[PDB]
RNA sequence: GUAGCGGCGAGCGAAACGGGAAGAGCCCAAACCAACGUUGGGGUUGUAGGACACUCUAGUUACAAAGGACGACAUUAGACGAAUCAUCUGGAAAGAUGAAUCAAAGAAGGUAAUAAUCCUGUAGUCGAAAAUGUUGUCUCUCUUGAGUGGAUCCUGAGUACGACGGAGCACGUGAAAUUCCGUCGGAAUCUGGGAGGACCAUCUCCUAAGGCUAAAUACUCUCUAGUGACCGAUAGUGAACCAGUACCGUGAGGGAAAGGUGAAAAGCACCCCGGAAGGGGAGUGAAAUAGAACCUGAAACCGUGUGCU
RNA sequence: AAGCAGUAAAUGUGGAGCCGUAGCGAAAGCGAGUCUGAAUAGGGCGUUUAGUAUUUGGUCGUAGACCCGAAACCAGGUGAU
RNA sequence: GACAAUGGUAGGAGAGCGUUCUAAGGGCGUUGAAGCAUGAUCGUAAGGACAUGUGGAGCGCUUAGAAGUGAGAAUGCCGGUG
């Protein structure tokens, strides 16, 4: 019925007002004291500089520089494969549609933090040294 | 104003740059030499560049 | 006849998403179309009064000042748009509480298609009356119908809107629905 | 308009796992000779930006 | 708000990729061939093209060369268009109480008060002498398409580029590539020339120094049809009003104030005081303390009486 | 998200893109561990790793930014009655 | 129902009243609405009714929503009047 309604309880609030009456709490200097820079009309001083003593990031050097050729590879823990069945060809066009890997940077990366407990063969751009372990042992292979 | 006949030389605008970086407007006027040149009809005084009178050019 | 989905005519309203789907709706045809003028906006007044000194006076900059008769107002209207968006999961789960309430409240009536061919008012008034329905009612059918949304739109309260065009203001508004046999099936599987 | 970060302070930190900056160390330029060996040997090892220099800089590394 | 630029201070700030709206590409110089530096043919490019050699085979008048008679809508006046009567209160019914009737028509305004059925209209159909548009079917004017071919020719010159002084690219002369201007030097000719962020080598992509080109885009002094959780006379345009006008300055220029009688003038015939103005009655009207200084009529302020002091 | 569909309608379509599931280092890089170092010997930061979309309220930043007011500067014009 | 607490500037936090407009619902009015005037009325406050005069056509109530939402002072601006 649109002539009953009701928000959720705890939900919606009324907005502030400074400037109207004494009783509020916020009346003739409207939350801002007395006299001074920071009561006038226009806001203060910038938190970056604010002149004065040197500001901080002035007073530290710099560090470093940046790659240009620069890889980045997706992530794929040993946790997250177990929800394949045994016996699967998994491939970088696979793990996108079945929802483990939103998006592929420069290749895929399979990272060994977990357990697979499953029977898969993986194929991937690189692999890690206690990653290639755990998917032989159990049985299984890996190929780039 | 002053500009060439043969082709399209004109001044321009930039600046004048002192060794503190300041700037300030100026011209760049072009080499305008007054030479009598060879018209169908009567010969003309005519305004002319000095780079349209080398290469070779009638006077 | 009765038939229901059974699914999306069920479940339980949910009032949280409701309220918010409907100041959403409301909030959306409100064209703004409201403006005013500010100091630079008013024409004239670009020299000073009169001197700063000199005379007993206050000191006065323009004669379109927000304190002047005749100009400048400080924080009045401005062009906006009113409306948000909201996520996909949370309106279908409010058509569906709008659908399932009146199922609760005893509201549905499923009939079987109509057979109006030809415009006539007096005729549509008939069946509203034999069906025993209330003031406000809407009509729900399979796509559009011509030689019937020309009729039922002439009657005080009374609404046909289509299956793929429901809305939950829409539907909220009447006492009422009825729907079409070939309608419900429609509705049944968009939803849910 | 959007919101532009401080370019000069970007040069000079990075975000870590929890959420806090880490920055170098100042007094490492030359005059090698005034400090002693566990003054210069001490003065390699990064720290991290104080709780107090935070809370007046935390919004000029929105997007870093 | 990334790369980067920056007394590396304040601050400035990209592009490619990808996802969409829209989407036709063609003409000149030259080699060459008949004519008198000139007319016409010929001929236009990188998966290399043309001249030359051997047999031989749809107009896109918005660029592409450009003149005209050539039918259907559309704009500029309009014409029809359903359905209510009675009784109470009132100056007056559209209201209230009763029975009824229309609807592809219950938008809206008016009418002595609040109307789906009283009046202009609305839904829906119909209508153009004459002029101007938008779009066609024919006519008219243009007009032979492709492979093979480098022994020999052509493919844009004071141009490209360099030093010097400036400017412009997000990029402050910095290791500054890629584009322009002034001055002065100044190349090469398919084994050619340029670009891929100084520069060289290899490897890829592309052919500068001639000229045209519709659509998606930006805006509103206007015309026409509509909308608003926009204003309601100190508001809304400076201006609802005969306003850029009274008025103020030598001048450029600056600039206000002022809406409301009643449904209908039916705007007080006549009498009395008065030189007039203005009043007291009688009349008009539902109301005249609604009488044109005309709806309601607040406060400041100026008065006339009286109960206590 | 633009865009197309639809009353300028609240609504389906559209996965370019964004955040999170993994950090550490100036970087190559390695990866539940990585840097420093001859050496986890010791130490720094991670092994919190339940977030994410919309919205009410508080505050901050860029826009005149709570309102009124200079003495001044620059640009184009009007004046020797 | 027992105990304890309740002076307050700059400032922090919480709960409420009133004005205009929109949506839905439900009502009032030429047997006299809004406004204006007076009264010895009802609430913890901001504030809410009723009756009687004037007025001559509009306006409350309930639940949500959106704000040009509250005036005693700025040598404040305009009008009227001492």
């Amino acid at each position: 019925k649109l002539h009953e309604l009701k928000p959720a309880e705890g939900s919606r609030k009324e907005r502030n007002r400074v400037g109207r009456g004494v009783a509020t709490g916020n009346g003739k200097t409207s939350g801002r004291g007395h006299k001074g820079q920071k009561a006038r009309s226009g806001g203060g001083v910038r938190p970056g500089f604010e002149g004065g003593q040197l500001p901080l990031f002035r007073r530290l050097p710099k560090r470093g520089f940046t790659n240009i050729n620069r890889k980045e590879y997706a992530i794929v823990n040993l946790d997250q494969l177990n929800k394949f069945e045994d016996g699967t060809e998994v491939t970088p066009a696979l793990l996108v549609e079945s929802g483990v890997v939103k998006n592929e940077k420069s290749g895929i990366k399979i990272l060994g933090n977990g357990s697979l407990d499953k029977k898969l063969t993986v194929k991937a751009h690189k692999f890690s040294a206690s990653a290639a372990e755990a998917i032989d042992a159990k049985g299984g292979a890996h190929e780039v | 104003g002053k500009q060439c006949f043969v082709t399209g030389r004109k001044a321009s605008t930039g600046n004048r740059r002192s060794h503190a970086l300041n700037s300030t407007k100026r011209r760049w006027n072009a080499n305008l030499q007054k030479v009598r040149i060879l018209v169908d009809g009567k010969p003309k005084k005519v305004w002319v560049s000095a780079r349209a009178l080398k290469s070779g050019k009638v006077t | 006849s009765i038939e229901l989905s059974d699914a999306v005519f069920g479940i339980e309203p949910n009032n949280s998403v409701l309220f918010e789907a409907i100041n959403l709706q409301r909030a959306s045809l409100r064209q703004g179309t409201h403006a005013v003028k500010n100091r630079s906006a008013v024409s004239g007044g670009g020299r000073k009064p009169w001197k700063q000194k000199g005379t007993g006076r206050a000191r006065q900059g323009t004669i379109r000042a927000p304190q002047w008769r005749g100009g400048g107002i400080v924080f009045g209207p401005t062009p906006r748009s009113y409306a948000y968006k909201m996520p996909k999961k949370m309106r279908r789960l409010a058509l569906r509480s709008a659908l399932s309430f009146k199922v609760q409240e005893n509201g549905l009536t499923v009939v079987d298609a109509f057979n109006f061919e030809a415009p006539k008012t007096k005729e549509f008034k008939n069946v509203l009356s034999t069906l025993e329905q209330p003031k406000k009612v809407l009509v729900v059918t399979e796509n559009e119908d011509v030689n019937v949304e020309l009729s039922a739109r002439n009657i005080p309260g009374v609404q046909v809107t289509t299956a793929q065009g429901l809305n939950v203001l829409d539907i909220t508004n009447a006492d009422s629905l009825v729907i079409t046999e070939a309608a419900a099936k429609k509705v049944e599987e968009v939803l849910g | 308009p959007k919101m532009k970060t401080h370019r000069g302070a970007a040069k000079r930190v990075k975000r870590t796992a929890s959420g806090q900056l880490k920055r170098s160390r100042a007094f490492t330029s030359h005059l090698f000779a005034n400090k002693s060996t566990k003054q210069k040997r001490q003065l390699r090892k990064a720290r991290l930006v104080s709780k107090s220099d935070m809370k007046r800089v935390k919004q000029l590394l929105a997007y870093k």
